[PDB]
């Protein structure tokens, strides 16, 4: 399969600058869906920020209103979001979803809607040929919406923050029990600003017995983590840090 | 967080727990309240739409109630998979213009002790070549997600200078973190060895390099 969202975009954004975000949506069976954005910042909950539909009609979350856009370019199956002026406060992961939005008639109890006699009328009784006979009254309208599939979500901070590249270690466990029947390999990701990097190994051939473990924020005022990998070959970690254009591949000697 | 949900709830493994969602009559209590599942590392995942009707590929042990401005959703037969955050959401005065619960931890209990896993790296050449050496002291595999991290050189306990993460769940809801000891590379080479002393449930795994035979 169904249908896969991709969001794009910058992961660092300085302060009253606009946020640009796109949306990427593959493998609908459709021509178009209905796409909604919502972020969580962290520690808060889910907040909703808006939607197009498969007709092009936007609906903003009435706080952001002011703030926001929403566009889509069908031609490439894509949706953008706008947020101008943005500040530290819409630091949080960014995600597209498929929206499900409809306006149903609500009739009161004991009241039948439908042409399934009457066909004129929003709700009726029979309590009849032709709809004056019937007793009706007008309907009430309920709004349904919901997120049908979420994306995978991109981080985005705000900040007047410099960016700082990652300087990448190869690590062996080797020295520590040379006669192991395995060996730990990994990669030291020392001292990057911001968040994320994104660590594979082998170009992502290696995924079975890989353990990338959450940064921490060091003393310097900058992250590192740590990736490893037991077997029992070259061996290759391969460190992305999107904010500053950075790709480091680095070979790890395995005893 | 505008729906009103609870911050905790806790069930044994195999059991049933409930989680509330309240609202107003211009909310939830129009209905079409739906249900998110947030396992952490991870995108949420849809359970619930139109108040009762489950998402495609969600197991049956899932369902849904609403009466009145409180919905309600059961999990039967709770599995360590289940640990997430939960948010109820419904629209709010127009279908593309929707409000959210204030989110609901759920722990599953009686899941077993684990002991962690400890690796511990040296320094590399590379950064030795920078006058600086990173003893990383990476721990995994444990449960519960509780640890007291200690380093040591030639029997003395060191404080200067080392970082560690708070625990974090994998996907196995088991749980990992890591500690960093920085130091200068004279400071590295001028001891016999240096420990990552991990307790857990008062029990310690200690793992030990020698700078005489990783150097």
């Amino acid at each position: 399969a169904q249908v896969q969202l991709r969001e794009s975009g910058p992961s660092l954004v300085k302060p009253s600058q606009t946020l640009s975000l796109t949306c990427t949506a593959s493998g609908s069976s459709l021509s178009d869906e209905a796409v909604g954005w919502v972020r969580q910042a962290p520690g808060k909950s889910l907040e909703w920020l808006g939607s197009i539909d498969t007709g092009g009609n936007t609906g903003y979350n009435p706080n952001l209103k002011t703030r926001l856009s929403i566009t889509k370019d069908n031609s490439k199956s894509q949706v953008s979001l706008s947020m101008s002026s943005v500040t530290p406060e819409d630091s949080a992961t960014y995600f597209c979803a498929t929206v499900h939005q409809e306006t149903h008639q609500t009739c009161p109890d004991g009241y039948n809607s439908g042409d399934d006699c009457c066909g004129t009328l929003d709700c009726w009784r029979c309590d009849c040929r032709a709809s004056t006979d019937y007793r009706s009254v007008t309907a009430t309208y309920t709004y349904e919406w919901y997120i049908d599939t979420w994306g995978q979500g991109l981080l985005v901070t705000v900040s007047s923050a410099s960016t700082t590249a990652p300087k990448v270690y190869p690590l062996s466990s080797c020295c520590g029990d040379k006669s192991s029947s395995t060996v730990t390999l990994g990669c030291l990701v020392s001292s990057y600003m911001p968040e994320p990097v994104t660590v594979t190994w082998n170009s992502g051939a290696l995924k079975s017995g890989v353990h990338t473990f959450p940064a921490v924020l060091q003393s310097s005022g900058l992250y590192s983590l740590s990736s490893m990998v037991t077997v029992p070959q070259t061996f290759t970690c391969n460190v992305a840090h999107p904010a500053s254009s950075t790709k480091v591949d680095k070979a790890v000697d395995p005893c | 967080g505008v729906l009103t949900q609870p911050s905790s709830v806790s069930g044994s493994l195999g059991q049933r727990v409930s989680i509330t969602c309240s609202g107003s009559s211009s909310n939830v209590g129009r209905g079409y309240v739906s249900w998110y599942q947030m396992t952490p590392g991870s995108a949420p995942r849809t359970l619930i739409y139109g108040d009762t009707n489950r998402a495609s590929g969600v197991p049956d042990r899932f369902s849904a109630s609403r009466s009145g401005n409180t919905a309600t959703l059961t999990i039967s037969s709770l599995q360590a998979e289940d640990e997430a955050d939960y948010f109820c959401a419904s629209a709010e005065g127009s279908s593309s213009n929707a409000v959210f619960g204030s989110g609901t931890t759920l722990t599953v209990l009686g899941q077993p002790k684990s002991p962690p896993s400890v690796t511990l790296f040296p320094p590399s050449t590379e950064e030795l070549n920078g006058n600086k050496a990173t003893l990383v002291c990476l721990i995994s595999d444990f449960y519960p997600g509780s640890v007291t991290v200690v380093w040591k050189a030639d029997g003395s306990t060191i404080t200067r200078n080392v970082e560690t993460t708070r625990a974090s769940k994998q996907s196995n809801s088991k749980y990992a973190a890591s500690s960093y000891l920085s130091l200068t590379s004279s400071d590295w080479k001028s001891k016999g060895s240096y420990s990552c002393e991990v307790t857990h449930e008062g029990s310690t795994v200690t793992k030990t390099v020698k700078p005489s035979e990783c150097s």
